[PDB]
């Protein structure tokens, strides 16, 4: 049944889990750059409170 | 079968943990002591061989360690 | 668990063949030999490495033999 | 299951098989001296045929 042996053999080997016909991985490792210059402040022009 | 290569080799890298980490560390250290512990009369051949081999202290200690670090494993 | 000590340390000596006898040899070639085949660049490293430890060309040799050997095993 | 670990891990280790309670062993080593001196030969005094 070998099921032991490969369950050790994987060692560095990410988990993953799966829902119907797609598979989530939970550890990644993206890159994105932030174009914020459309991004305003909701609060100027405000008298204190 | 008998081989199945160990996938430590490729050790994907990332925040999250592995899949098996915790035991890496003492899984090779147990494995080397528990033949050691076994087999203790080896260590007298191989502090032998190591002395007959190498000039300098520092390489006859290299090759002791080696020698004890190779034959658990029969590698 | 990960550790699982060979039986072979201690092999049952008959005239009778043993368990698993026919996968004796191949087995640690196998495993040496793929893991030297994935990573060659670890074979010019401990070439180095070798070239720099051991004052004779015998002694150099052995220590890249030794290398060669302990490291697919991570013994 | 663990079970085709363990079947690796046995290597040098001799095959048995049992009946009921008891295990035969196939594989073995015996020493007998051969007390050879009430040992005679039946055809002696025989007409060759």
């Amino acid at each position: 049944s070998q099921e032991g042996a490969v369950h050790t053999a994987l060692a560095g080997a990410l988990e993953a889990e799966m829902d119907g016909a797609k598979g989530r991985l939970s550890s990644g490792h993206l890159k994105c750059r932030l174009k914020m210059d459309k991004l305003r402040l909701k609060g100027v022009s405000y008298s204190l409170c | 079968a008998v081989t199945l290569p160990s996938h430590s080799t490729r050790k994907l890298q990332t925040r999250s943990q592995t899949w098996l980490e915790s035991r890496e560390y003492t899984k090779h250290l147990i494995r080397v002591e528990n033949w050691i512990f076994r087999n203790p009369g080896f260590a007298l051949a191989a502090a032998a061989i190591a002395w007959l081999l190498g000039s300098s202290t520092s390489q006859k200690v290299i090759y002791l360690v080696m020698i004890l670090l190779i034959a658990p494993a029969y590698s």
